[PDB]
């Protein structure tokens, strides 16, 4: 793929995504599947004033990926900028 | 077998031939040392023939190492091409057992792609790298050769070496110097796989002695990129005065970055025969990207220094990509980190191909005057990088990256060494770790080095609306300079263009805020407010219908605070997230291959923070614009109250049987039966959280329907099992009709009552992520197209790393992905792109 | 005034940096007066 055509298609797709996402229903289930199972992400970072997404990611991995994490030996570390800033910046 | 053979080859000539049998072909090879015997003077009856001494030692070392015919007629500035070698499990096994690496990634297992250690890079490239010190123009005593430092550097996006890889090596000599201690030689060996670089191996060698051949010395220094900002025309004039500055543009304000490399040539120790400094002059764009706007080109003959580097150091600031955090963290500095040098150096010599006799032969070490058959410095490096790969990583081969190491001391066989490493800093998401090894018996550093290991696979998720709080991000605003920059740029744009301070709103959260339109700046701000339009389907109703040419002010109204307002909440939250992420970037905690996503507004914040698709000013402008657009999207009452809202429900709290499918079915059947908007907007954590939006009548209807299910203990799936789908519809329609007849009584606006499973999301009146806003989405698409510049959209920051809120799959530029987007949007532009895709590619 | 200052200061800065560049590329002592006390007979 040429860089110019790739940039064209990426711009069009990004614009369509941002346009249609605020009216289409948010599919956070597949996003959680992506960043928990497909990518096997041992570290989750959430940035915000409060941990609204960190908590629900925590209970998602608890309800769905507990045995998965056990068997694969995945030590998930869910971190929020509000509370776990020391872990974010590696300042124990 | 014979290791020394002494004879009188001719009268007054004693050959001391040092034999070596640990060779490549197993044939013995001699190192002659001719000695004039002088009967005339008995004080010094032996005179060493220094003649061809170094050439003879080089021939012997060449027979030992190389494979290649003896030919020292190699240009020092040329590139050495190594032999093509295919990686084999047997070779990795031998190498790992030699250096003591027990990592799982390098042991053959079923159903696993056995990998090879990065220390195998020196084995692959030993021929090319060590061929660099042989040429005549780099002359010295190879027996006095000292390996000063060695290091590896993986290329970004390049996977580690693995079994079956057919790999070639290229080697170049970066610098040859004459220092008081001896002659320095710098070699860089690039590892090529399938025609692409896989990594680089840096090596430094010292030829101890005195050398005056300055004509053969050179240096290629990659000068660090220096940042300079122009706050006045004086800087512009000073730079334009420089003959080496090739820019051709106006740079008032602006910030340049000089990615420069300097090539040197020496005539003496302190005077440079020539200097050639050239570089890319990049300019920082509003999107934080750096684009080459010019070049540095400086050439000089006899010179005493580098004026380009001198001026840049004095006037600019070094970027310093490596970032050291507050306090070094011990990283298993202790007894368990002890590494023991091998009893013999034969296995490492055999596997690596480095047959230097000072490691294996006692006679050659004694001649070289070094203390015994010391272990390979490369063995030490690999053995301690095994400790790094074991402890700093988790036997994870993805973490093997740039590993610098310096052989400061010396290690004997059967030597116990107390390695110590601590996480000290960070570089572009990789964890910089000092590695220091000191022998236990004497406690002197023998190895000192740096290691770069990737953080665990990370995704930077970004928060959506509802979490806003007063004074959010302030502590970081006071502490971190980059957070100051983000917040100040945003705030100053806000005051200049809309006439209010987002920092003031966040800090104070004023109940009322009056924007005044006096003076020319007031007229410009009023013009911005007037030009703000809500386009829909094509209607063009204005957001601020009560602002016109004759109005002197406009007042924002909130019940308790304006920070809760959509137009000020969204920029404030986007900005706190952007500032936190930018401070994190300044600290270098962003792995290159991160993932990222975000919840509603968090998506825009994430894209700005990671992909940098927009500048801070444009980001805040668009989020403010769409916040006001969402404010005017819903017809409000006389007191700014609409008939729309959001409620977060829990099927598990309704009952264990009630699932996402049951909640959905109830939602669509309520909407269809009552002819009112009601949909599930957010599909959060399964069976625990689901946000729904619609007409407030329908939201209350859903509340009471789920309450009825909670109390009566009736399961939709059970009904589906025990009667036909039509009868299930009829039952749920009976429930919905009862509740709808009740909802008719509830007058507008309806204050929702917290149910068993449903909780109202207070402070929200827009039903967003619903079919309601599809009318505004298309004009919002046009707005996004104009406000997101095409050149600023970098796919490399998105492909396989961006999980869009719409599709919830890794972002990809493929026909399948575009087809999914059409499946979710019904967009004809996507179909034009899909149909033309074959021509596009 | 600003034209004159923006000329003088840029000339001074260019001179300073040219001097520094020359110093990088290339790597009088006054007499200290002291008292000559005489009596100065006629």
């Amino acid at each position: 793929m040429k860089p110019e055509i790739e940039q064209e298609l990426s711009h069009t797709l990004l614009t369509e995504l941002l346009a249609y996402q605020f009216a289409s229903p948010v599919r956070w289930i597949e996003t959680q599947d992506v960043f928990l199972k497909q990518h096997n992400t041992e570290r989750i970072i959430e940035i915000g004033p409060s941990p609204t997404l960190a908590g629900m990611a925590n209970r998602t991995i608890k309800a769905k990926y507990e045995s998965y994490d056990a068997a694969l030996s995945l030590q998930r570390q869910v971190l929020c900028y509000s509370k776990d800033a020391k872990e974010i910046y590696y300042k124990p | 077998l014979p290791v020394v053979e002494i004879e009188l080859v001719k009268p007054n000539t004693i050959q001391l031939s040092l034999i070596e049998h640990r060779t490549a072909d197993t044939n013995p090879v001699a190192l002659p040392f001719l000695y004039k015997y002088n009967p005339a003077d008995g004080f010094a009856p032996i005179l060493e023939i220094m003649e061809d001494r170094n050439e003879r030692i080089k021939e012997f070392y060449w027979k030992l190492w190389f494979s290649v015919p003896y030919s020292n007629d190699i240009n020092v500035e040329k590139a050495i091409l190594g032999d093509e070698i295919t990686i084999s499990s047997q070779t990795i096994s031998e190498f790992t057992h030699a250096i003591g690496n027990k990592c799982d990634a390098f042991v053959d297992r079923p159903g696993k792609a056995t990998l090879a250690p990065m220390d195998f890079a020196i084995v692959i490239g030993w021929k090319a790298i060590i061929k660099a010190i042989f040429p005549k123009s780099v002359d010295g005593d190879l027996l006095k050769l000292v390996h000063l430092s060695n290091g590896y550097k993986m290329i970004t996006g390049a996977a580690p070496l693995k079994k079956g890889d057919v790999v070639s090596t290229k080697a170049e000599i970066k610098a040859v110097l004459n220092q008081p201690s001896g002659k320095l030689v710098e070699v860089v060996g690039t590892i090529y796989r399938e025609g692409k670089p896989v990594m680089e191996v840096t090596s430094q060698f010292l030829y101890r002695g005195e050398y005056n051949d300055y004509c053969n010395t050179f240096q290629k220094v990659t000068e660090t990129p220096v940042q300079v900002a122009f706050k006045s025309a004086k800087d512009l004039a000073v730079l334009r005065s420089k003959e080496w500055f090739h820019l051709e543009k106006d740079v008032q304000f602006d910030v340049l970055t000089f990615r420069c490399e300097s090539t040197y040539k020496f005539k003496s120790a302190n005077v440079y025969s020539s200097i050639k400094t050239t570089g890319q002059v990049l300019l920082e764009l509003p999107t934080k990207e750096v684009i080459q706007v010019g070049s540095v080109d400086y050439e000089a003959g006899t010179s005493y220094g580098n004026p380009v580097t001198d001026y840049l150091s004095r006037n600019g600031k070094t970027i310093e990509e490596s970032v050291i955090f507050e306090n070094a963290i011990p990283l298993s500095s202790g007894e368990e980190l002890t590494s023991k040098a091998p009893g013999t150096n034969e296995p490492y010599a055999i596997v690596s191909g480095d047959y230097n006799p000072i490691h294996v032969s006692r006679v050659f070490a004694a001649y070289a005057k070094l203390p015994g058959t010391i272990t390979h410095g490369m063995y030490s490096s690999a053995s301690i990088r095994a400790l790094v790969e074991e402890w700093a990583a988790n036997n994870v081969a993805a973490r093997v990256r740039a590993f610098k190491c310096d052989f400061v001391g010396m290690v004997l066989p059967n030597d116990t060494l107390q390695t110590t490493m601590e996480h000290v800093g960070m570089i572009n998401g990789r964890k910089i770790i000092k590695v220091e090894t000191r022998n236990v018996e004497t406690e002197l550093p023998v190895l000192i080095g740096e290691a770069e290991i990737e953080q665990p696979t990370t995704t930077y998720v970004f928060t959506g609306q509802g979490s806003q709080e007063q004074g959010m991000g302030m502590e970081l605003y006071n502490s971190s300079e980059v957070a100051r920059e983000v917040w100040d740029k945003a705030d100053r744009h806000f005051v200049n263009n809309y006439g209010f301070s987002i920092l003031d709103i966040v800090q104070n959260n004023p109940n009322e805020l009056t924007i005044h339109f006096g003076g020319a700046k007031g007229r410009a701000i009023r013009d911005n407010y007037i030009g703000m339009m809500f386009e829909t389907i094509l209607k063009s109703e204005k957001i601020f219908k009560d602002i016109d040419e004759t109005t002197t002010s406009y007042t924002f109204v909130s019940p308790t605070g304006l920070l809760s307002a959509t137009q000020f909440t969204q920029p404030a939250l986007t900005l706190m997230e952007k500032a936190a992420y930018e401070d994190i970037k300044s600290k270098g905690l962003i792995p290159s291959d991160i993932m990222f996503a975000g919840h509603s507004l968090g998506e825009y914040s994430a894209l700005s923070s990671l992909a940098n698709v927009m500048p801070i000013e444009s980001l805040v402008d668009v989020v403010f614009y769409r916040g006001m657009t969402m404010q005017v999207a819903v017809p409000r009452d006389e007191l700014g109250r609409s008939n729309y809202g959001m409620v977060a429900v829990n099927p598990s709290r309704v009952s264990a049987t009630f699932d996402d499918s049951a909640l959905r079915f109830v939602v669509d059947e309520v909407a269809n039966k009552t002819k009112w908007l009601l949909e599930i907007v957010n599909y959060n954590v399964e069976n625990q959280q689901y946000v729904a939006a619609g007409d407030l009548r329908a939201l209350d209807t859903l509340t009471n329907v789920l309450n009825v299910l909670k109390i009566n203990k009736i399961d939709i799936v059970k009904l589906q099992e025990q009667m036909s789908i039509e009868k299930v519809k009829e039952h749920l329609y009976e429930i919905v009709d009862e509740v709808a007849a009740k909802s008719l009584a509830k007058p507008q606006p309806i204050d929702l009552e917290r149910g068993f499973a449903v909780i109202p999301l207070k402070g929200i009146s827009v039903p967003f992520h619903s079919s309601y806003l599809m009318s505004g989405v298309k004009p919002f698409q046009r707005f996004l197209c104009k406000k997101i510049p095409k050149s600023s959209v970098k796919p490399q920051d998105l492909i396989g790393k961006y999980i869009p809120n719409l599709t919830a799959k890794p972002f990809e530029l493929t026909k399948e992905y575009f087809q999914s987007v059409y499946d979710l949007t019904k967009s004809e532009k996507i179909k034009s792109i899909l149909d033309n895709w074959e021509q596009y590619e | 005034r600003t034209d004159l200052l923006e000329t003088a200061d840029i000339r001074r800065a260019v001179s300073i940096e040219s001097a520094i560049e020359q110093k990088v590329v290339n790597g009088k002592v006054m007499v200290e007066p002291r008292a000559n006390m005489k009596f100065d007979f006629p």
